[PDB]
């Protein structure tokens, strides 16, 4: 069977604290 | 020959990153000063500020 991800699986790319920013 | 002689090779790899550090040099830490424009050296990160 199959199902949808529904925008899941996002992890922290690095170990640096960033606050209130749009980071690519 | 000299080129055919065996050699012992040691390769050291470092994880230089913005991460907590467990291997550090023989530098000795000092006291902490707040609310004053001073030079600082935090785990090899050097700077000047408050």
């Amino acid at each position: 069977a199959y199902t949808n991800s529904f925008t899941r699986g996002v992890y922290y790319p690095d170990k640096v604290f960033r606050s209130s920013v749009l980071h690519s | 020959g000299v080129g055919h002689q065996p050699y012992r090779v040691v390769v050291l790899s470092f994880e230089l990153l913005h991460a907590p550090a467990t291997v550090c040099g023989p530098k000795k830490s000092t006291n902490l000063v707040k609310n004053k424009c001073v030079n600082f050296n935090f785990n090899g990160l050097k700077g000047t500020g408050v």
